[PDB]
């Protein structure tokens, strides 16, 4: 997204589009983790402040796609969800501390080469990864430039986007925003004098932060798109959601529903 | 199959267009 | 301006 670059078609197997039913929009991207569990935002189903609300069938779940726009038939998949379930802990008040959905989807979707999961990370690997100046992915069918007004910008993709990005430091992180930054959440972006650029924007909540395993090659979703403020502005970040630090509630809802 | 190899680059011997930026940056 | 998802859908 911003600043990014079109996706090669299954690229990102995993990717998962989150559809309003009526009227027809994109809520939030997701992602498949198994044949009947999507990982997504949070603030995506619910969002007080906005009086923003879906219950299970007032969306459905796009798999396999790549054009934004149209009816991929003979490779998207279409399905429908049995139970919403959001984490206890989120705090939609304050920061979005906890910022984490799962979604079960009501028959399991079958894999092909343009639908299948993505791994969570274990300790060794987010460990291993998840230190500063390490390059992650985020992607998304989102906004190509900030909407914040009235302003130009090639506005969404007909694409799905992937952008690359580094992992910034703490400190750096904290002293970026005036929100509370929470263990449960980490930044990416480039600095202001590094040159490159990119961030997630409207329209990415919910989507994949991943990255490769040097060590067996596979793909593994370091994060989840949660908040920024602006997209691609200079001395801001995006902050994604600790998937590792939350991995234990995410294995309480599988290995009991 | 098993999470995070995909069917037509890893399982293939293909690499993406920028993959290699990432494992360039450990 | 999304494709119209079928109906059965
Ligand atoms: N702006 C970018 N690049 N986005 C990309 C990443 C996901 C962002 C998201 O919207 N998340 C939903 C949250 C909750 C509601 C608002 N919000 C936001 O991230 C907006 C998005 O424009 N930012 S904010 O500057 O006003 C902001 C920043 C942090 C926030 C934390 C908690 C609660 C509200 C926040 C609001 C949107």
């Amino acid at each position: 997204i911003v600043e990014g670059s079109d996706a090669e078609i299954g690229m990102s197997p995993w990717q998962v589009m989150l559809f309003r039913k009526s009227p027809q929009e994109l809520l939030c991207g997701a992602s498949l983790i198994s044949d009947r569990w999507v990982l997504t935002a949070a603030h995506c189903l619910l969002y007080p402040p906005w009086d923003k609300n879906f219950t299970e069938n007032d969306l459905l779940v796009r798999i396999g796609k790549h054009s934004r726009t149209r009816y991929e038939r003979n490779i998207e998949k279409i399905s429908m969800l049995e139970k919403i379930y959001i984490h206890p802990r989120y705090n939609w008040r304050e920061n979005l501390d906890r910022d984490i959905a799962l979604m079960k989807l009501k028959k399991p979707v079958a894999f092909s080469d343009y639908i299948h999961p993505v791994c969570l990370p274990d300790r060794e690997t987010a460990a291993s990864l998840l230190q500063a100046g390490y390059k992650g992915r985020v992607t998304g069918w989102g906004n190509l430039k900030e909407t914040w007004t009235a302003n130009v910008g090639k506005g969404q993709p007909s694409v799905l986007q992937v952008v690359n990005l580094p992992i910034v430091e703490r400190p750096v992180c904290k002293d970026s925003t005036r929100i509370r930054i929470t263990d449960n959440m980490f930044c990416a972006g480039y600095k202001p004098d590094e040159g490159k650029r990119g961030d997630a924007c409207e329209g990415d909540s919910g989507g994949p932060f991943v990255m490769k395993s040097p060590f067996n090659n596979r793909w593994y979703q370091m994060g989840i798109v949660s908040w920024g403020e602006g997209c691609d502005r200079d001395g801001k970040y995006g902050f994604y959601t600790h998937v590792f630090r939350l991995k234990k509630w995410i294995q309480k809802v599988i290995d009991q529903f | 199959a098993d999470c995070g190899l995909r069917p037509l680059f890893e399982k293939k011997s293909l690499e993406d267009k920028t993959e290699r930026e990432l494992l360039e940056s450990y | 301006d999304f494709e119209e998802i079928p109906e059965e859908y």
